[PDB]
């Protein structure tokens, strides 16, 4: 699965950085679904406003 | 109310994880 | 850090691949912040208009 030189450990990191990368952006989604039930709410009380 | 601000409060908390990981 | 002609190059433009989408998603993020710090203003004068 390996053969070296080009590059034998440099591969492996930039995977790394793509597990992070593919983590940081769950976080983020998961931001945007709480701002949006927030915003979801609030909506909904301005209605009770109206 | 206090919970639309909650929600924003965890909203904001899961954007300091994503900059957590970047990194 | 590489070795040729041995996809030289495409080793070390994947490597930018991951360097700009790393900022992309810290501008992502920086978005979401704004949007969630200007929802919370909202929701005060919301509660304000109650």
């Amino acid at each position: 699965a390996i053969a070296s030189g080009v590059a034998v450990s440099k591969v492996l990191h930039l995977e790394g950085e793509v597990n992070k990368i593919k983590s940081a952006l769950l976080s983020t989604n998961k931001a945007v679904v709480s701002l949006s039930n927030g915003v979801s709410v609030l909506t909904s009380k301005v209605l009770d406003l109206k | 109310i206090s919970q639309v601000n909650e929600k924003i409060n965890q909203s904001l908390a899961f954007i300091r994880k994503s900059d957590e990981l970047l990194g």
